[PDB]
């Protein structure tokens, strides 16, 4: 399925992500370093921050309370479209799916 | 020797577990820890050895440990109680400014930049040893291929090469002259020159970025840069050469996974992750902040609990059949990089560092086996590992690309 990553600059990358990997873990693999994914994917860094875009918010399922614990952590702007992209799993549901990169994840 | 047991510990949950001297070795190392995974054992347990501290023996527990450093602190993480590097010994908020800084190092757009380099490496070695139908695989490959990278990384001269080794292995693999923290000095004394001269006059290798970066909105202090230097040069060696040792021992015994991987090289990504899952071989852990109650158990401030990232991976109920190596493995499950924030930094090289082991050793000497009469010889402990690996092949058996 595809995702769409487009970072603060307006640079926009694409990726083909199999069903049950992460935006992080393809955004770390496949060269979007604005995704940094330090932690490894347990929401327990913050460097994974993304904005969702609001017309994939409903298809895209909340975030959990260890992830919004998380997310008061975040370097940039907090934003209601917030999430971060390690928790986010790839399915066919979520085919074309934008997220915006922010500006600073350290 | 059995430290006495504190009245807070229950009788049944002892198991005299030694992390530094398990029973049967001999069966290998990753064999021996996982005793404390059979039907019988408790998810967690004190072993009286070794001080007194808890084990947590199954994946779900270390996991779970690892993700709330409020209660399990990396204050103390190495058993015994009785090393500063950084930031090891640092819990969040201030370990994540050590983290931002390693990463302009280690992270993964050096190691994608790097990653020709490091093929190089690895085919120059390979190719100086392949005439020769031997080696000693830990000596000769495993410890010079992650010290060279280091030194590329870090802009040092190859002639510099031998006294790091020799001091790393005082620190790591003791020879016994030298006590670690005498080995640690010295370290340190050929670091502090280094790290000066470029805060003076800097360039644009890893000491440089680090010893000129910042932590806490103002300059880093020339003593941090010689504890996170010294950690990204013994992090990346201590844990790499005993790792590459464990693989190599495994496909020199094993003819149908080597051939897996010679006819299937479009494997070796799968393969190094279930390596990585079967030879797993660090374990620290935690001190508890507070009495604090888990999983049944009442754990007292100050005790100490060993988290083995070792035994995630090895926990039947994470992996059906944990001992057998499955290069197909649908879901390889395992925390050998450990687990929450301060998963290995050096996971990106790490990786690279392993599936360039591999592509290039197969393609130049794909059948090799163990010395005739060795008996590879194992160690436990913090990080567990090879004493050495001799390998024997045909050298016409071999191909130079
Ligand atoms: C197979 C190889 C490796 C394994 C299994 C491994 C394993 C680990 C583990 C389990 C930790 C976390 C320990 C804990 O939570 O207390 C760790 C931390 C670390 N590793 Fe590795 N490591 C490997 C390679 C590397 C390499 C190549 C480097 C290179 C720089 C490196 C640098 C570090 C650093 C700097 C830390 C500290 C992270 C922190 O405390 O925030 N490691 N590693
Ligand atoms: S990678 Fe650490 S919170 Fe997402």
């Amino acid at each position: 399925s595809k995702v769409v990553y487009v970072s603060h600059d307006g640079t926009r990358r694409e990726l083909d992500v199999a069903d049950g990997v992460s935006l992080m873990q393809a955004a770390v693999s496949n060269g979007i370093y604005d995704i940094v994914g330090d932690c490894g994917g347990s929401a327990s860094c913050a460097t994974c921050h993304v904005y969702v875009n609001e017309a994939f918010t409903d298809k895209v399922p909340a975030a959990n309370e260890r992830e919004i614990g998380m997310l008061e952590c975040v370097t940039a702007e907090l934003k209601p479209n917030s999430r971060l992209c390690c928790q986010i799993i790839m399915t066919p549901e979520l085919d074309g799916i934008v997220v915006d990169v922010p500006d600073r994840q350290w | 020797n059995l430290a006495p047991l504190p009245p807070h510990v229950p009788e049944h949950l002892v198991f005299d577990f030694d992390m530094y001297n398990p029973s049967n070795l001999s069966a290998g190392v990753q064999e021996a820890w996982a005793v404390l995974q059979e039907s019988n054992v408790p998810d967690l347990v004190w072993t009286r050895c070794n001080g007194g501290h808890w084990i947590a023996t199954r994946g779900q527990l270390i996991r779970e440990a690892y993700e709330d450093y409020r209660h399990f602190s990396s204050e103390c993480p190495f058993i015994p109680r009785e090393y500063d590097f950084i930031p090891t010994s640092m819990d969040p908020p201030e370990q994540r400014q050590f983290r931002a800084l390693a990463n302009q190092v280690v992270g993964m757009p050096v190691v994608d930049c790097l990653e020709n380099c490091i093929q190089e490496l690895a085919c120059s070695l390979i190719e100086s040893l392949r005439p020769q139908g031997q080696c000693n695989f830990t000596e000769d490959y495993a410890e010079p291929f992650p010290i060279r990278i280091f030194m590329l990384l870090a802009g040092l001269p190859e002639e510099d090469i031998p006294h790091l080794k020799y001091l790393t292995d005082q620190m790591t693999r003791p020879d016994g002259s030298m006590t670690f923290a005498e080995a640690k000095e010295a370290l340190y004394d050929y670091l502090i020159p280094i790290i000066e001269q470029r805060r003076q006059k800097p360039g644009t290798d890893a000491i440089s970025i680090v010893a000129n970066g910042q932590v806490n909105g103002r300059p880093i202090t020339s003593d941090e840069a010689k504890r996170m230097c010294g950690l990204l040069l013994v992090g990346g060696l201590d844990t790499v050469v005993n790792f590459l040792s464990f693989s190599m021992e495994f496909l020199a015994k094993s003819p149908e996974h080597r051939q897996e991987l010679i006819e299937r090289p479009e494997r070796i990504p799968a393969a190094c992750e279930e390596l990585l899952r079967r030879f797993s071989l660090v374990a620290d852990g935690r001190i508890l902040t507070s009495d604090y109650e888990f999983h049944g158990v009442q754990l007292k401030k100050g005790d100490q609990i060993l988290l083995p990232q070792m035994l995630s991976g090895l926990d039947e109920r994470e992996n059906a059949a944990p001992m057998h190596v499955d290069f197909s493995r649908q879901k390889v499950s395992h925390t050998t990089f450990g687990h929450g924030s301060h998963l290995c930094l050096g996971q990106h090289l790490a990786r690279r560092e392993i599936i360039v082991t591999l592509k290039e050793w197969l393609t130049r000497i794909p059948d090799f086996s163990i010395a005739p009469g060795a008996q590879i010889q194992h160690k436990s402990g913090i990080v567990s590992g090879v004493q050495a690996l001799p390998l024997v092949w045909d050298p016409a058996t071999t191909k130079a690309v």
